């Protein structure tokens, strides 16, 4: 069995857990959303190859600075997500959770994922970040993010429709194979 | 699955959208409960205690792998059956707030912090232990392998599996903040919610500081070998001389991590500098070896340094001597990003305002 190990990283609520939980299910949690995403193996096939995608969710350590490395060891790709709903995560890319990634986790291929993708053209989200000057996180904006730490490939994605989380994963595990 | 679908089928009919939102997240984290336990029992059984009765390691380093194992799974269990007692009075859970101080908060506090950063504070380092011997003993792999393959251990390692104590703690606040969410507030039942919240942050900030000191204590344990003060016990200046036996040991860490230091006409030196309590040292990397050696000082006291940010250099900064004697030194020091720079800075001003 080909056996791989992804750790997902960035800040919360920018729905690292639920990006997890449709992935592993191919479905969106309808009646509940959960809190809980416990280490998973997801079966994954790319290229002609059977994969056991072992998935780790890391919310709930953001603030745990001691406590985070403790996931690192291992990884065979990191998901580094922000969300496209808040260009304060898109910088906390660079600042915050690259050099950690780089630091803990040295040749192992990063995809970046902008999440929330159905809230470029939210108006009410639109309107909430004009008050502080700012605005939904563009594609070139992610790209170019994604060029500057030397990912491994550049994805978005939106956990409520579904649209983008198999690829998101399909890239993961490419990557995971280099 | 899910609360609404099962337990209270009749009786949803009745509740508002936030009561059954409440609900629901009562019920996940009972579930979870359930399920950690379940877990503790996998690494009880599979592993500890093979390992134990079959003598696949010494004890010395059996306790160092699972110090406290049957304790840790007590301090769950009886939460656990407190949570089952509270679900047999009815599928519907009124007041939670004292099953969470039950485990969070006072003596429960104190006891569960003890318990998990016991569990805890040295897993990186046993881990990497029972890599090497997989590794170097094939009776040791062969065991691994075949407690790996066990069902229950649903395809993952036992590095994968030990860690979800921790996992487990990170989620308490998340859930509790939940909770919260979907309780009337103005009750004493929110405001203690949220007291016992607060209690498993500092919990959680307890744990990390456990993991912390214990890794940084077998880091420093290990430098201090690595560690040659050789061209310092005669040297070239007696701002040098008296650091001829630092050693490590009796010194805290508070940060760590490599520089470049522009020191001549575009001469530079890629160390690996240590922010201690007190000073902060410059080493160099032969390879295996840890240079002290001198011109300028390697160690720096920080209560007589100022850290200046450079203005047209985003990764680099300056730190000033302010000691009289110690003629007119600059240290450049060049960080690996913007990023770097910024949090080298913070902490270096931070450690020199307590100096």
């Amino acid at each position: 069995a080909i056996r791989k190990k992804l750790v997902i990283v960035g800040d919360g609520a920018c729905g690292k857990t639920c990006l997890l939980i449709v992935n592993s299910k191919d479905q969106f949690p309808e009646v509940y959303v959960p809190t809980v995403f416990e280490n998973y193996v997801a079966d994954i096939e790319v290229d002609g190859k059977q994969v056991e995608l072992a998935l780790w969710d890391t919310a709930g350590q953001e603030d745990y600075d001691r406590l985070r490395p403790l996931s690192y060891p291992d990884t065979d790709v990191i998901l580094m997500c922000f969300s496209i709903d808040s260009p304060d995560s898109l910088e906390n890319i660079p600042e915050k959770w690259t050099p950690e990634v780089k630091h803990f986790c040295p040749n192992v291929p990063i995809i970046l994922v902008g999440n929330k993708k159905d809230l470029r053209n939210d108006e009410h989200t639109r309107r909430e970040l004009a008050k502080m000057k700012q605005e939904p996180v563009k594609p070139e904006e992610g790209r170019d993010m994604a060029n500057r730490i030397g990912a491994f490939g550049y994805m978005e994605c939106s956990a409520k429709t579904k649209d983008g989380v198999r690829e998101v994963f399909e890239m993961a595990t490419r990557a995971a194979l280099q | 699955q899910n609360w609404q679908h099962t337990v209270g089928k009749d009786v949803v009919a009745g509740l508002t959208q936030r009561e059954i939102d409440r609900q629901e997240v009562i019920n996940e984290l009972f579930v979870t409960e359930a399920s950690h336990l379940r877990t503790l029992r996998v690494l009880d059984l599979i592993f500890y205690q093979r390992m134990k009765k079959e003598n696949l390691m010494p004890r010395e380093e059996l306790a160092r792998l699972f110090p406290n194992l049957p304790e840790l799974i007590e301090i769950h269990n009886s939460w656990c059956e407190a949570m089952k007692k509270l679900r047999e009075e009815g599928p519907i859970i009124k007041e939670i707030s004292d099953l969470m101080l039950a485990r969070f908060d006072g003596p429960a506090r104190e006891e569960l912090q003890q318990v998990a950063a016991q569990f805890c504070s040295y897993q990186s380092i046993a881990l990497e232990l029972i890599k090497t011997k997989q590794r170097k003993e094939s009776r040791f792999q062969l065991f691994m392998q075949e407690a790996e393959s066990h069902p229950q251990c649903r395809r993952l390692q036992l590095r994968d599996l030990i860690i979800s104590e921790m996992q487990r703690l990170t989620k308490y606040p998340l859930l509790l903040e939940s909770i919260i969410k979907h309780t009337e507030g103005g009750t004493s039942e929110h405001e203690k919610l949220c007291r016992a919240r607060d209690q498993c942050r500092e919990i959680l900030k307890y744990v990390n500081e456990a993991v912390k000191q214990t890794e940084n204590r077998h880091r420093l344990e290990g430098y201090q070998k690595r560690l040659d003060a050789t061209a310092l016990e005669r040297a070239s200046n007696p701002l040098a001389a008296e650091f001829k036996s630092l050693d490590l040991t009796t010194r805290k860490m508070i940060h760590e991590g490599p520089l470049t230091w522009r020191i001549s006409k575009d001469k530079t030196l890629d160390l690996h500098v240590l922010l201690l309590e007190d000073l902060l040292v410059l080493l160099q990397k032969q390879d295996e070896k840890l240079l002290l050696k001198c011109t300028f000082s390697p160690v720096l006291k920080l209560n007589a340094v100022l850290i200046r940010s450079v203005a047209t250099d985003k990764r680099a900064f300056f730190i000033i001597c302010t000691s009289k004697l110690g003629p007119p030194q600059i240290y450049e020091l060049v960080a690996l990003t913007s990023s770097d720079k910024n949090t080298w800075m913070e902490l270096l001003e931070e450690a020199v305002r307590n100096a």
